[PDB]
C-alpha cells in the first residue's frame, strides 16, 4: 500500500539495519529462512510495507545495501536473517574510502551511485504508492557519509515529492572514534540541511550512558545499540504496520514537527527501558512510561534538553491504552514544566496510539522531540571545524581530491547560521 | 584485498624471516606450504594444495638470501621471490644507490609488476629496510622512487629502521640515514620508525631477557606488523584498512613520521600474574618504556593517534580508557587537533611462536602516534652529521663512487627544512 | 551536562560471584543463562536488553 | 621433619576429627547437664497423641 | 490507608528481615513476591495493600527501604530466601560503616546518602495516595541507626513534618552492653529524636532476653528469637489498619490519645501471651489474665519497674476471639486495683481496640497460635528513670574527655556534647515536673 524502501549506508548503517531486519521479520514474524510462522492473521495484511512475495510465501525485504568494504557483508550473510537479502540488493565496490568524504562523495560514488540508482529504481517502481524512504547510515565514515548523502541529494532530485526519514549517527569528543570526524561531519549535515526532510540524530555516547544506567549491562557490544537503534525504527513505524485508534503516518509526523523548512533536527528517546533485575518492581501504566519518556536520560542525543526549550514533540504509543490517560498525561507534563516549551506555540505535543504493542511487550512508546538544544550539539562540532581549519589541518586529503577550501567555508558558514537560528527561537 | 610486502637488506629479509613464521603460524600453514580466504591476502593458493606469499626478498649479498633458501622455510618461498645480488654495496650509499641499483633495481620491478598482476584487490605496498646501510638505504630509495612513478596513488607503509641515537654499529650511517631521508620524505606515504637502542631497553626492561640478540627483535617487530594487518586479515567489531593511517594520522604532506608502541611486552611468567585489562594496557601503551623509538614524548606534541586491539576487546572499556588519556595532563596534544585519536579492534588474540618468549596473551594494543619527538630525533642527527661534514670525512668514497657535494648540501638544507617545519607546527 | 554524569572507574573486574559493583544484576543475567542452557555472551540482543 | 610433619596445625585445627554432630548424645547431655543448641526450646515428654 | 517502613541500620534491618517474613506470612505470600497459584486473593484485597503495593499482575513490592553504609548485612539480604520479594533498588547500601562514631554518621557519610535516601522515599510517597504516616527502625546505640537515622528524621520533618512518625528505637541495656561509646551515641540521638519524631517507642534488649528465659523457655535466645517477638508487636500494632476489627484505631490515635505534652512521647511497650507450646496447653487463656499479664514486668519490653513510676496512658490492643463486655470488665478491675497508680491529670487513663483476627506466628515453632492476645502501649515516668541512668554513665566518661578525639577528628565540636547534656537535663526536669 503505503511503501517504504530502506537504504543502508556504511559499516555502522550495514549492521544496523540488520538489527532492523531482524526485529522487523520477528514481528511479522517470519522465520530466517522467508516464510510466515506467526499466529494472527493481522500479521498479513501490512507486510507489503516492508517485503514482497517470490515464491511460495518468500517475502524478500525492500532494501538496498550499500557499502564498500566486503567485511560489511560477510557480517551481513554471517548471522541469521542474513540469507533473507536479495543477492542482487548487495551491491557493494570493491576500493574503500576510510574516513574521506571526497572519496566518498566524488571518486567512490562516481561508479558506484550509478548501479545503485538502477537497482533503486527498480526496487521503487515495483512498488505502487511510496509513503517514501528511510536511510540509515554514519557521519564519520567516509562511504556511509558521502556516499549516503550523494545518494540523498540524487534521489531527492529525482522523486522530489516522497517522504524522507535519515537515522544518523553523530560524534561526541567523549567518544571520538575517528580524527577527520569533524571534516566529514560538517560537510555531511550541510548537506542533509538542504536535502533531507528530518533527520533523527543518534550518537553512541547516550547510547553507553543508557545502557550502564538504565540496563546496567557489563558489556554493552554494538548489537545491543544496533537493537535499542532498530527498537526506535520499528516504533517510528508502527501506524503504518498496524490498525490502532489514532493512526499517525510519517508526513503526520513531519507536518506536526517541522514548524519551519530548517529547524528538522530532532532527538530521539524510547520507552520502556529497564534492567531485566528491575522488571518486576515497575508497572505499566501511561504515567510510567511518561516520566521514562520526558526524562533528560533517556535521550538519544547527548543534549541536554533542559539547557534548552522543546519547540515541538511527538509521542507513539502502542498496545491497548486509554486515550483519556495519554492525553492528561500530556498535558500535565506540558503545564508543569512550562518554561521549558516554547510560548508562541499551544499544544507542542503531537500523540498517535496504534493497538499492537511489540513483541514480547504489553505497551511501549517511542519520542521525537525537537528541541533547540541541538545547536549545542552542532556548536560542539563547530569548535572543533574552526580549530582544524584555522591552519588547514588534514586538509589536503581532501582538497587533493577534487575539492575546494570553499566547501569548507560554506559548510561552515551554514552551520553557523543554523545554530544562530536556533539560539534565536530559543 | 591483497597487501605485498618487500624485504631491502641484511635487516629487511631477516625482519622477514621472522615476520613470515608468524604469518605461517597464524594462518595455520605447514612449513612445506599446504594446509593439513582469510590467508588470500597474503598466500596466494597456486595449484592445488599449496600457499606461496606475496613477498620479495632483495639483497646485494647472496649468503644471507641463500640462507633464507636452506633454512627450514625451503618449500615456502618462490624460487625467483628471493632476489639476490653478487656483491655488497657495503655501507655506501651512492654504491647502493647508482652502481648496484642500475642492474638490480630494473629486474626487481619487473618481477613485483607480475606479483601485482598475479594480485586482484591490491591494498598497496609495505616496505622493511633499514637506512644505516647501503643496500636499504640505497637501492631501497632507487626502488621507492620507481615504485612512485609507476603507480604512485597506492599506499607505501614504511617500516624503517633508523640509527640510534648512543648504541650504534656502523660509521657512516648518519651519511647514509641523512641521504636517504632526503628521498623518504617525498616518496613514503607514511613511515613508522624503528630504533634499537629502543627495543633492547623494552626486552631488558619489560621481558627480562638480558642478553637479547637480533632475532627477539625481529620478532617481536613482526608481532607489531601483525597487530597492524590484522585488520584485512580477520573479521573485527570495528576494522581500519591500510587506507586509515594516510588519512587519520597524517595532517601535512611532509609530516608523515610516527612513533609506534605495544603493549602488553610481558613473558610467560607475569602473564599468570597479572590481571591483563584495558585499562593499564591502555595507560602503558603510552609511557616512553613501551616506546619502539628512543625519545621522549613529554618534550613533544601529540598531534594524532591510533589504537589496534586484538582479541577480546568491547568498545566500552576503550572508550572509557582513552577518555582518562584525554582528562589527563601529564601527556599533552596540539591544540589544533581536538579530536587526536583514531580506534580500530579486531577478534583473533595475537599468537605465540613455540620457544618464543611472549606469553599467550587475551588482548594486545598496538599504538602508532606522531609527535614532535620527532623534530627532536632529526635535528639529534642532524647535529652529529655537520660533526663529519665539517672536516669533508669520508667524502672521496661516496664522490669516487659517483655523487657529488651538492647531494650532501641539499639533504642537510632538507632537514634544516624539516626541522623549521616540525618546530613551526608544533606551536 | 546530562549524559556525562560520571567519572570512570580506575577498578578491577571479579566475576559474578563477589558482591563487587553489579554483581547483583549480572546475577540475574547469568542465571537466566544457566536456566536456558546457553551462555551469557551467546544471547540474542532482545533477549538480553528487552523485557 | 616436624616443621614438615606441621604438628601445631592438626593440634590447632583438628581437620581429621569428626566435626560437632553428636547426632543422639546431644539429648544425653541436654537431659543430663541442661545444656541445649541455642536456638531450641525446652522440650518435655508430653504424650501430645494422648490429648 | 498506607504506611511506608524504613530501616536504618545493622539492628533496623534486621528486625525488618523478621517483619517483613511475619507480613507476608500473615497475607500468606510467597517468598518470591507471587501470590499462592492454587489460591485465588480475590479482586479487592484491600489489606494487603497498607504495606504491599500491588503491581503488574500477581506481585507485591512491599513499601520499605532497607539502608545502611555497610554492605554486608544488606547484601545477605539480596543473596538470602527473599531475592525475588525486594528488587535492588530499595536496598540502598553504602560503601564503608559509620563504626559506631554518630559524627561519623552525621556528617561524614550522612552527606551523600541522605539524598539518594530522600529522593526515593519521595517516589515511595508519591506511588502512595492516603499516606498515614512512616515508621522508622533504628538502634540509637550504633553509628549508622543513630548519626544518619536523626539526619533521616530531620529531613523528612522538613519535608513532610506534619505526617505521624512512629519510631521504634532500641536502646541500650544498662548492664547489658555490647559497645563502649553507646552512651555518647545514645544522647546524641535523643537531642534529635527529643524535638523531630512524633511518637517514639522503647525496646532495651535485656528485658526481651528475660522474656525468652522465662516465658519461652528457650535458655539462649539468638537474635533471631528477640526480632521475631519484636515482629509480632510491630504486627500486633498494624493489624487495626490491616484488617476490620470491631473497634478500630488508626496510626493517627496515639499521636492524639498517648501523648499529652509536645516533647513527653516515650512509650513502653509490653505484649501477652507469650507462651510456648506447653504452656499453653497447661494455661486457660482468657482476657482477665492477659489483661494482667500486660501490666507485670515480667513482660514489659523496656527493663523499667511501673512500680516507681505513674502511668500518664495505657492503650491496649486485642486480636483473634475477644468480645467488649469482659475487656471492659478486665480494665474495671484494673482501675480498682490499687498496685498500680495513675496521675491525677487524667482520669480516664485506657484506650482500648479489638481486631477479630487472631496472632499468627511461624509455623516452625516457639510460640502456640493462641486464641487471643494483647499489646499494650503506655506512657509513665520510669523511662524518665532511665535517661538519668544513660545521662549519668555519660557524665562519667565526658568528665575525663574519653573518645572524644573521634568525633572532633570527624568534625564535630564540645558545644553539641554540653547542650546535649543540658537538653536531656531539662528532659528529666520534664519529667520531674509533669509526674508530680
Ligand atoms: N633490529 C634489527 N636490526 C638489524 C637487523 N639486521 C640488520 N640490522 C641493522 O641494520 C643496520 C645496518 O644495515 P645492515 O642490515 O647491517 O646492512 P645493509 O643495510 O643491508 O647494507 P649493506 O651492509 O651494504 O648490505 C645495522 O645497524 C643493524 O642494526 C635485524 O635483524 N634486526
Ligand atoms: N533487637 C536487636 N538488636 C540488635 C540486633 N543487632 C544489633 N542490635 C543492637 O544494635 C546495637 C548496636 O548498633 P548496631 O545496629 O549493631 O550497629 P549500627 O547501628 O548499624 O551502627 P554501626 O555498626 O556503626 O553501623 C547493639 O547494642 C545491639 O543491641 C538485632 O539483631 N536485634
Ligand atoms: N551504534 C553503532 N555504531 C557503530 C556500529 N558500527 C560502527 N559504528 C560507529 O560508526 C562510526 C564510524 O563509522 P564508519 O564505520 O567509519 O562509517 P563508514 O566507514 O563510512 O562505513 C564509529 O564512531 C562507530 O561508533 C554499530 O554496529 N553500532
Ligand atoms: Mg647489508
Ligand atoms: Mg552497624
Amino acid at each position: 500500500m503505503r511503501e517504504i524502501v530502506h537504504i543502508q549506508g556504511g559499516q555502522c548503517g550495514n549492521q544496523i539495519g540488520a538489527k532492523f531486519w531482524e526485529v522487523v521479520s520477528d514481528e511479522h514474524g517470519i522465520d530466517p529462512t522467508g516464510t510466515y510462522h506467526g499466529d494472527s492473521d493481522l500479521q498479513l495484511e501490512r507486510i507489503n510495507v516492508y517485503f514482497n512475495e517470490a515464491t511460495g510465501g518468500r517475502y524478500v525485504p525492500r532494501a538496498i545495501l550499500m557499502d564498500l568494504e566486503p567485511g560489511t557483508m560477510d557480517s551481513v550473510r554471517s548471522g541469521p536473517y542474513g540469507q533473507i537479502f536479495r543477492p542482487d540488493n548487495f551491491v557493494f565496490g570493491q576500493t574503500g574510502a576510510g574516513n574521506n568524504w571526497a572519496k566518498g562523495h566524488y571518486t567512490e560514488g562516481a561508479e558506484l551511485i550509478d548501479s545503485v540508482l538502477d537497482v533503486v529504481r527498480k526496487e521503487a517502481e515495483s512498488c505502487d504508492c511510496l509513503q517514501g524512504f528511510q536511510v540509515c547510515h554514519s557521519l564519520g565514515g567516509g562511504t556511509g557519509s558521502g556516499m549516503g548523502t550523494l545518494l540523498i541529494s540524487k534521489i531527492r532530485e529525482e522523486y522530489p515529492d516522497r517522504m524522507m526519514l535519515t537515522f544518523s549517527v553523530v560524534p561526541s569528543p567523549k567518544v571520538s572514534d575517528t580524527v577527520v570526524e569533524p571534516y566529514n561531519a560538517t560537510l555531511s549535515v550541510h548537506q542533509l540541511v538542504e536535502n533531507a526532510d528530518e533527520c533523527m540524530v543518534l550518537d553512541n555516547e547516550a547510547l553507553y550512558d543508557i545502557c550502564f544506567r538504565t540496563l546496567k549491562l557489563t558489556t554493552p557490544t554494538f548489537g545491543d545499540l544496533n537493537h535499542l537503534i532498530s527498537a526506535v525504527m520499528s516504533g517510528i513505524t508502527c501506524c503504518l504496520r498496524f490498525p490502532g485508534q489514532l493512526n499517525a503516518d510519517l508526513r503526520k509526523l513531519a507536518v506536526n514537527l517541522i514548524p519551519f523548512p530548517r529547524l528538522h533536527f530532532f532527538m530521539v528517546g524510547f520507552t520502556p527501558l529497564t534492567s531485566r533485575g528491575s522488571q518486576q518492581y515497575r508497572a505499566l501504566t501511561v504515567p510510567e512510561l511518561t516520566q521514562q519518556m520526558w526524562d533528560a536520560k533517556n535521550m538519544m542525543c547527548a543534549a541536554d534538553p533542559r539547557h534548552g526549550r522543546y519547540l515541538t514533540a511527538s509521542a507513539l504509543f502502542r498496545g491497548r491504552m486509554s486515550t483519556k490517560e495519554v492525553d492528561e498525561q500530556m498535558l500535565n507534563v506540558q503545564n508543569k514544566n512550562s518554561s521549558y516549551f516554547v510560548e508562541w506555540i499551544p499544544n507542542n505535543v503531537k500523540s498517535s496510539v496504534c493497538d499492537i504493542p511489540p513483541k514480547g511487550l504489553k505497551m511501549s512508546a517511542t519520542f521525537i522531540g525537537n528541541s533547540t538544544a541541538i545547536q549545542e550539539m552542532f556548536k560542539r562540532v563547530s569548535e572543533q571545524f574552526t580549530a582544524m581549519f584555522r591552519r588547514k589541518a588534514f586538509l589536503h586529503w581532501y582538497t587533493g581530491e577534487g575539492m575546494d577550501e570553499m566547501e569548507f567555508t560554506e559548510a561552515e558558514s551554514n552551520m553557523n547560521d543554523l545554530v544562530s537560528e536556533y539560539q534565536q527561537y530559543q | 584485498r591483497e597487501v605485498i610486502s618487500i624485504h631491502i637488506g641484511q635487516a629487511g629479509i631477516q625482519v622477514g624471516n621472522a615476520c613470515w613464521e608468524l604469518y605461517c603460524l597464524e594462518h595455520g600453514i605447514q612449513p612445506d606450504g599446504q594446509m593439513p580466504d582469510a590467508f588470500n591476502t597474503f598466500f596466494s593458493e597456486t595449484g592445488a594444495g599449496k600457499h606461496v606469499p606475496r613477498c620479495i626478498f632483495l639483497d646485494l649479498e647472496p649468503t644471507v638470501v641463500d640462507e633464507v633458501r636452506t633454512g627450514t622455510y625451503r618449500q615456502l618461498f618462490h624460487p625467483e621471490q628471493l632476489i639476490s645480488g653478487k656483491e655488497d654495496a657495503a655501507n655506501n650509499f651512492a654504491r647502493g644507490h647508482y652502481t648496484i641499483g642500475k642492474e638490480i633495481v630494473d629486474l626487481a620491478l619487473d618481477r613485483i609488476r607480475k606479483l601485482a598482476d598475479n594480485c586482484t584487490g591490491l591494498q598497496g605496498f609495505l616496505v622493511f629496510n633499514a637506512v644505516g646501510g647501503g643496500t636499504g638505504s640505497g637501492l631501497g630509495s632507487l626502488l621507492l622512487e620507481r615504485l612512485s612513478v609507476d603507480y604512485g596513488k597506492k599506499s607505501k607503509l614504511g617500516f624503517t629502521v633508523y640509527p640510534s641515537p648512543q648504541v650504534s654499529t656502523a660509521v657512516v650511517e648518519p651519511y647514509n640515514s641523512v641521504l636517504s631521508t632526503h628521498s623518504l620524505l617525498e616518496h613514503t606515504d607514511v613511515a613508522v620508525m624503528l630504533d634499537n637502542e629502543a627495543i633492547y631497553d623494552i626486552c631488558r626492561r619489560s621481558l627480562d631477557i638480558e642478553r637479547p640478540t637480533y632475532t627477539n627483535l625481529n620478532r617481536l617487530i613482526a608481532q607489531v606488523i601483525s597487530s597492524l594487518t590484522a585488520s584485512l586479515r580477520f573479521d573485527g567489531a570495528l576494522n581500519v584498512d591500510i587506507t586509515e593511517f594516510q588519512t587519520n594520522l597524517v595532517p601535512y604532506p611532509r609530516i608523515h613520521f610516527m612513533l609506534s608502541s605495544y603493549a602488553p611486552i610481558i613473558s610467560a611468567e607475569k602473564a599468570y600474574h597479572e590481571q591483563l585489562s584495558v585499562a593499564e594496557i591502555t595507560n602503558a601503551a603510552f609511557e616512553p618504556a613501551s616506546m619502539m623509538v628512543k625519545c621522549d614524548p613529554r618534550h613533544g606534541k601529540y598531534m594524532a593517534c591510533c589504537l589496534m586491539y586484538r582479541g577480546d576487546v568491547v568498545p566500552k572499556d576503550v572508550n572509557a580508557s582513552v577518555a582518562t588519556i584525554k582528562t589527563k595532563r601529564t601527556i599533552q596534544f596540539v591544540d589544533w587537533c581536538p579530536t587526536g585519536f583514531k580506534c580500530g579492534i579486531n577478534y583473533q588474540p595475537p599468537t605465540v611462536v613455540p620457544g618464543g618468549d611472549l606469553a599467550k596473551v587475551q588482548r594486545a594494543v598496538c599504538m602508532i602516534s606522531n609527535s614532535t619527538a620527532i623534530g627532536e630525533i632529526f635535528s639529534r642527527l642532524d647535529h652529529k652529521f655537520d660533526l663529519m661534514y665539517a672536516k669533508r670525512a669520508f667524502v672521496h668514497w661516496y664522490v669516487g663512487e659517483g655523487m657529488e657535494e651538492g647531494e650532501f648540501s641539499e639533504a642537510r638544507e632538507d632537514l634544516a627544512a624539516l626541522e623549521k617545519d616540525f618546530e613551526e607546527v608544533g606551536a | 551536562y546530562a549524559h556525562n554524569d560520571g567519572a570512570p572507574d580506575i577498578s578491577q573486574a571479579f566475576q559474578n560471584t563477589v558482591l563487587v559493583k553489579n554483581w547483583y544484576e549480572d546475577r540475574f543475567q547469568s542465571q537466566v543463562a544457566s536456566a536456558t542452557g546457553r551462555t551469557l555472551r551467546e544471547l540474542p540482543t532482545h533477549e538480553r536488553v528487552v523485557h | 621433619g616436624k616443621d614438615l610433619s606441621r604438628q601445631a596445625a592438626a593440634v590447632i585445627f583438628p581437620t581429621d576429627r569428626p566435626a560437632e554432630e553428636d547426632a543422639a548424645t546431644r539429648a544425653m547431655y541436654t537431659r543430663s547437664h541442661q545444656d541445649f543448641q541455642p536456638g531450641e526450646q525446652r522440650r518435655r515428654d508430653y504424650n501430645w497423641d494422648a490429648a
